[PDB]
């Protein structure tokens, strides 16, 4: 699960 | 761990922590987030 920007 | 400062980061690439040291790297040229990779 990649974090947002 | 496993991430010395022998080399800086890549250009157009911010960074940010999303947990206990989860310094996920923010790719600017591509606008994205990824765990360790460019540093180590
Ligand atoms: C905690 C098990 C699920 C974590 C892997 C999902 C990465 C997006």
């Amino acid at each position: 699960g990649p974090p947002p920007y | 761990f496993e991430i010395p400062d022998d080399v800086p980061l890549p250009a157009g690439w911010e960074m940010a922590k999303t947990s206990s040291g989860q310094r996920y790297f923010l790719n600017h040229i591509d606008q994205t987030t990824t765990w360790q990779d460019p540093r180590k």
